[PDB]
């Protein structure tokens, strides 16, 4: 009870032992009573201050330890605790960047339909203030029109911690779209098109795509193979299904007598 | 039953060039090349068959629809 | 008065007027339950004209389309047209060799089985009215 509030978080967190103790702290809290009814009772809202705070510190530990399924696991239950039905609940000041962690994460795995339907819950924090939520929606605005490069240039400006586990997957799922645009049957380009389209004057990334894909620098020339289909068509070969399609016409005219 | 006799005539001409080509009875020569031009007379599918068929299947279809 | 003057600015390439509409009529937009337009309609501010050009022209130079879409750079004109075709705004294509954005094939929408598809939809609905009518008509 009242177990290790700021033991190995405020200074440094390289440990997994207190992560097992936070697991034991999860065993203590979710065996206190419950969180399901929440009828009144500010006294049982007292541990609701505690339970949200210890999952905030579990969320900070989850992104620090580079863990994908568990980060959304704790964040959902955090969102379930802002799904409180009887919400007196004085404002825990970590909420807005906590949503911005999820809002940037769920942009990164291309849940764009889930991106915009999450944005409904904020009345005026999107526009008036709150750079933590303003950063992904300005980012998602930059993905809209034509603006790839402003994403890669405004990477180096974060109000919070560096968001590194989000943005590198986020840029990597932009690189394959540029790749999937340039992996077409348009045959050959040069290394300067790699700098313009792909990115990066002479990187290790040109060695990356040399070993992952082809695109090998020959006599100052990249070779992308033809991704062109063959199109074997007769299109009278819908002859059985077309002869079938005529039959249920005359069937449905008749047969009800 | 117009088509049930199509293979019925064909199952007879099936069995003839089974039992004459297998090696039982002496071959006629007249019936062989008189069968040969049949196989070099069936139509095939082409682009001229293609665009024409949907030109007039649609035209038959419009009256129904 | 808001929405007609809204699409008045959308069809034009103007934005300082468009933000003037937002400051003028944001209260009604917030009252109508449509906060979300400002994040999603600024997308189609550039996508309206590039659909308009690809409907008008047939084989455009991407150098020329930058001034016509006032894009102020010929090099990202590959990227917007790449976003248009990957998302399927126009069925055109780019020659990444000398600036071509060439359009589709010749119109062949009568001798390529497509009139049969619409004709099957109208069979399957019209005689479906017939069978539903005959059952519904005779109760006694």
């Amino acid at each position: 009870m009242y177990e290790q509030l700021k033991g190995e978080w405020n200074r440094k967190s390289p440990n997994l032992s207190k992560c097992g103790e936070e697991l034991g702290r999860l065993k203590l809290v979710l065996l206190e009573l419950n969180f399901l009814p929440t009828t009144g009772t500010k006294l049982t809202k007292q541990q609701l201050i505690l339970a949200r705070d210890i999952l905030e510190i579990g969320a900070q530990w989850s992104i620090l330890r580079k863990d994908i399924p568990s980060f959304e696991r704790y964040m959902a239950q955090l969102k379930c605790y802002y799904f409180d039905y009887k919400e007196q609940l004085p404002e825990s000041a970590y909420m807005h960047q906590l949503l911005g962690l999820n809002l940037l994460f769920l942009l990164s795995q291309n849940r764009v339909a889930e991106f915009h339907t999450e944005l409904e819950r904020l009345p005026a924090k999107d526009i008036q203030t709150n750079v933590y939520i303003k950063h992904p929606v300005s980012l998602e605005q930059y993905l809209m029109e034509g603006s790839y490069n402003k994403v890669f240039l405004a990477k180096g400006n974060i109000p919070a911690e560096s968001y590194t586990f989000f943005i590198d997957i986020l840029l990597d799922t932009i690189r394959d779209e540029i790749a999937g645009c340039i992996e077409k049957a348009y045959e050959k380009i040069l290394f300067t098109e790699a700098t313009r389209i792909l990115f990066f004057n002479t990187p290790k990334k040109m060695t990356d795509y040399a070993k992952k894909r082809g695109w090998v620098l020959g006599p100052n020339n990249y070779y992308s193979f033809a991704s062109q289909q063959q199109k074997p068509e007769d299109t009278t070969i819908p002859s059985t299904e077309l002869a079938k399609q005529v039959i249920e016409y005359a069937r449905q005219l008749e047969m009800i007598v | 039953h117009g088509l049930k006799g199509l293979n019925s005539k064909l199952l007879d001409i099936r069995s003839y060039l089974e039992k004459v080509a297998t090696g039982k009875l002496p071959i006629n020569h007249q019936i062989i090349y008189q069968l040969q031009d049949v196989f070099n007379l069936l139509p095939d599918v082409s682009l001229q068959e293609f665009v024409k068929a949907f030109y007039l299947k649609t035209n038959d279809q419009m009256v129904v629809v | 008065m808001p929405y007609f003057l809204l699409t008045q600015a959308v069809r034009t390439g103007n934005l300082a007027k468009f933000n003037q509409v937002l400051d003028q009529f944001g209260e009604k937009f917030q009252a109508d339950g449509t906060y979300t337009l400002i994040i999603r309609l600024r997308h189609n501010v550039i996508k309206t004209g590039v659909r308009m050009i690809s409907l008008s022209y047939s084989r455009i130079s991407l150098a020329d389309i930058a001034q016509k879409l006032q894009l102020d750079s010929p090099e990202d004109a590959e990227f917007i047209v790449a976003k248009a075709i990957r998302d399927g705004v126009i069925e055109a294509s780019i020659n990444h060799e000398k600036g071509y954005v060439q359009s589709k094939e010749m119109i062949d929408i009568y001798s390529t089985r497509e009139p049969q598809l619409a004709f099957h939809q109208r069979i399957s609905f019209c005689l479906d009215i017939h069978n539903m009518s005959v059952k519904a008509m005779r109760f006694p």
